[PDB]
């Protein structure tokens, strides 16, 4: 099965898929060959808990069905500054406008 | 041009709605002129009679949106082969991004209300140009 | 695989791969480069064109049941100007 | 194997557990006998995804890892005043001090 | 089962099962369906209604138990509920 | 009263830190004194040698917080049968909400400012009389 | 026949066969399917499982028995790995 | 004669033993038993050759002699994602550090 | 305890060295003493001439690493039927994986660096400790 | 690696660290957190020189070695005026008397 | 973390976390508000001054080479009389 | 008190400069007196021969400030391991502010215009009180 992600960390994001099977160290490797960090320096999350490297996609509750093409589900991501992990930051994107009265 | 041929030939078909849009179909008459059918619902099917050689299109019901058949734009009824139905798989098209944020704008704003949102003139007459059936098949006929 | 950049007006960078970028002829011939600067685009409207370039390559040419792409409200009429310019 | 959840509804939250076999349905049925709403006037959410009647938790992305009794996952909830479901609005909690510096 | 309610100083409302409420026996004082707690914040009160099904699940458990998660913003808040509660 | 006997009769034991935190093994000698051993990392195991009516506990390495052995307090080696050795399963114990929050409070606040935070004098008291073996092992003797 | 999973530090996962695993007394009492060593790298729990092989092939055989390889990069910490295990 | 064999998928690896007059087909019966996945959904590899069900192993280059107890030899794997197979991916193992100085 | 007989009976021995190791034989003295005898390079054998009754155990020549001979540790000629001669086959035992690693550590570093090895004290301890012929003796005792 | 800056506008001069791989953006969320004003009314400055959001500060030119803690880096800010953004002040400091006569 | 600022006599305010300005005895007693005023000290002195903060919490206890620690001689005077009176 | 110990053992020392100042190392005899030994530039090193149990300090050459050495006071050479020496790294102190401000004085002041200057007499007195050796050996023998 197809699982589609987001990987947000601060104003970055990695929009990419994986399987449902896959493993967090191997989504960590796509991690590295986009942002040239290894794996060592890593550390993902769903929502705020921390994602062991062992455990398959499905199993950390990223499915088929939730994680849609369309409608990706979202992974943070965090950092090693030099000895210590950031703490993890996602920035929020831009809100929208009030609707128009047209539109209301 | 597009025209149903009087082929006196029965053949029973599945219409199937794989959307989650009510459908209509659209049976292009002897003359070429197009006639709406009963709709069916989302996710609904029904079992029809109809015959070999006849021509149908399908459309969403409240906007008239273009709707594909087995994949392809347009479904003739074929011979029924031991007793089978033919299966008529209607199904969402994928929308370019454009169109399809045209069909969420028009399903918001009244058409008098158009030229009012701020935007170029040109998608104001993109707004315009709702779909409409007798206009694309006059395109392919062309 | 290859990845492409495509940062918004307010500063967010979306990482797409290259061949789902290729859908927009508009973005094919802007990178033909591995980033591209889009500064009336902003972020709520950019992350859902990434979306759409996964949704289309995902579900074109499937006999499997499509299902809707979404869009809210009030991202529409933006959505539907940066659609212009792309034509995607 | 069991999941456990916090069902959110503006400012009510319920503690409860369930299986990864248990449908949202069944989920309904509970908050049924907790708050006296039939299912039919009921709508769960994970984040903004519907909850579709028949599928069970598993598959809605709610796994026995992420839906700890420590930290439980968090499902929307969304009543019909009559004909029309409100939309979703889940409060926040209370947010807390600044920490003492003694303490920073 | 029984279920009971505990409000917190800022509304919320938190639905538990009366078995895990108990467990404080100042909340089972309080009771002989619903507790009011001034000077117990939500943000609080949802760690203690999350530390009864903790307790409750890995109490006399052979399953490798894991941490309590306390966040250091919350931590004093969290200890003098803990004393008033006696849990 | 708690002590380990001299049995000169060996036995060997698994050492299994099933916990998040570092592990200090403490061995009571013959007089009933505590003994510091080799600590152990989380996810660790050691394979040591002891004796028939050891007595040996466990405690964080960092701040003698409690810890289990076997889901007891005390973990005593006895018969390795077919030369298999002894397996003692070293885990958290379900710490009371209070103590748990006085851990993280302790581990964030130098013991000075212990009287500069904002609470009862009670607090005050429970965060200054943190975890201590001889005080543990001489509660358990009465 | 029933194999069971070794998983080193660096998250491989080693699937050997119960019977060669028994070998070690410490594994059979980490067993009573799968394992976890936190403090082994793959580097050298997978010569571990070298080992196991070897051991079960060549104990009670007449036939000339081969060394037992081991790199000078890895000695030390197999060396750590096995007084650990004690196999 | 027996030949000792290390089939080898992403981080996965399995020591299985054989004989050389097995097939490729039954090693791939063992996999099954091990991971749970039918033979049509398998590849096979030495190296970057696809073995073919029906060939020995003593045929494919796996011998008593080089596939040692005490070194055995790699045979890839590769399943099928779906309705494509999945490139052949081995993670390499840890490296050593450098030899200490002691040693050197 | 362990001592040989001096039964003056002639009994002629191959000693068959099925290792990949140089083999030193030991023959224990009636005074129960080791003395070493000509080294056997890897792969060789030699029909050899001693006694009925006395002991011979064999070793690794540079490191003293105990080696099995007809499947056990101690080899005594018998007697030679039909002008046979008595065969022993001096095997690798199978080590187990600690003394196969402290036999490449100790291969590998001088006796005097043991102690800046980043290791536990008590393997300090193990590496010194290497094989010793007499050691094995009183251990049987 | 650690970078030390003086952040000043006008009369106001902020003493504070980040990341030689931090962002001109995040510089500005923290410059947020301090004097409560948002990054979209913010600029800042390396003498006169604009400095784009996306750049690293070392990219910027302030690195570990030329932003020390004995001798921080200056770096400007201008804010906005509601549609106008205001140009770039950094009031001078005080200057020293004249150097007395034993110590010249 | 937190900041408090420190105001010198001609009008210069100087933002620096607490913990930093915390070092000065003189100024801890001064604060037990976010903010203090010290009509006797410069800016060319108090900046210099908050420099120092800076350097004894990086280099204090490390065992990495410690830099000097520069001053010019012109405000050597005035910092001299500053740091008597703030005991740093 | 403070004093070293006639051990006759030897112990050969690296002698590592990691200041900008001139280095003095001084060897406090078996009699507790500091005896001056050669100086160091910025940033040079020297192999010396001392003895185990042997008590050194280290000032600046110019103006006897104090300095670290291996982030302590006093340096005591040790066994020699393996026949490696033992180092002694020779840094700068975190001076306070006001100590770094009496330096950079002195340095520009004579002694004899101290009392000109226009400071309160507290500061006057800070500035003729300059580090001396002796004074900071009964300091520490105090402690
Ligand atoms: C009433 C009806 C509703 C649905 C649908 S659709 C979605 N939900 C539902 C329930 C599906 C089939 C039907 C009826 C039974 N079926 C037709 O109307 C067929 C279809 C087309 O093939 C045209 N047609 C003829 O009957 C034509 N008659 C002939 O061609 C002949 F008599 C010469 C052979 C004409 C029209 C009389 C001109
Ligand atoms: C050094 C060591 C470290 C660890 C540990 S712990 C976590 N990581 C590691 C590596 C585990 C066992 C040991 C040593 C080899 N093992 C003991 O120290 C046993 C344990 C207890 O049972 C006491 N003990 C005796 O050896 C006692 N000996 C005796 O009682 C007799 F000889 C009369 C019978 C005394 C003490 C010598 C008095
Ligand atoms: C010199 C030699 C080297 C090798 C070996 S080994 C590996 N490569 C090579 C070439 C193999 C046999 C020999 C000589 C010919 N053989 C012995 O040394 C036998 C063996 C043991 O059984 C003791 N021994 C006696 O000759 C003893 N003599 C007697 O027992 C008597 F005279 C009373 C009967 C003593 C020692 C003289 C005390
Ligand atoms: C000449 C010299 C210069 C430097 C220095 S410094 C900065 N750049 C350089 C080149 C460094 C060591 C030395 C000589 C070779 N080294 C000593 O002077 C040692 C040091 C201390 O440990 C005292 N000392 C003894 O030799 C003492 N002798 C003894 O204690 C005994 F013979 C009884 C054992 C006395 C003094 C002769 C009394």
């Amino acid at each position: 099965m197809d699982v589609f992600l987001m990987i947000r960390r601060h104003k970055t994001t990695i929009f990419t898929d994986a399987k449902e099977s896959s493993t967090v160290f191997e989504l960590k490797r796509i991690v590295e060959g986009i942002l040239k960090r290894p794996p060592d320096e890593q550390r993902l999350y769903k929502d705020d808990q921390l994602l062991d490297d062992g455990k398959t996609l499905g199993e950390c509750g990223f499915t088929s069905q939730t994680a849609r093409p369309q409608a990706p589900a979202t992974v943070g991501l965090a950092f090693r500054a030099d000895d210590t992990f950031e703490a993890l930051c996602i920035e929020p994107f831009s809100s929208p406008p009030e609707l128009p009265d047209v539109m209301k | 041009v597009l025209r149903s041929v009087n082929s006196r030939e029965p053949s029973q078909v599945i219409f199937c709605n794989r959307s989650p849009r009510v459908v209509l179909p659209v049976w292009l008459n002897f003359d070429g002129e197009p006639q709406p059918y009963p709709t069916l619902p989302p996710g609904t099917g029904r079992r029809i009679h109809s015959y070999r050689g006849h021509l149908w299109l399908f459309r969403d019901a409240g906007t008239h949106d273009g709707l594909l058949v087995n994949q392809t734009e347009l479904f003739v009824p074929s011979l029924n082969v031991d007793g089978q139905p033919i299966f008529a798989n209607i199904t969402l098209p994928v929308y370019t991004l454009k169109e399809r944020c045209l069909q969420v704008v028009r399903s918001l704003v009244k058409p008098e209300n158009y030229r009012r949102l701020d935007i170029v003139r040109s998608l104001y007459e993109d707004l315009e140009d709702h779909p409409n059936v007798q206009k694309d098949l006059e395109r392919l006929t062309q | 695989m290859m990845y492409v950049k495509l940062i918004s007006s307010d500063g967010h960078e979306f990482i797409v791969k290259r061949e789902h970028a290729l859908t927009s002829g508009t973005i094919k011939a802007m990178l033909s480069t591995n980033e591209v600067n889009f500064r009336e685009i902003p972020s709520h409207v950019l992350s859902k064109v990434c979306m759409y370039f996964t949704y289309k390559v995902r579900y074109t040419n499937s006999s499997t049941e499509i299902p809707e792409f979404p869009i809210a409200p009030e991202i529409a009429l933006e959505l539907l100007m940066a659609a212009n310019f792309l034509d995607c």
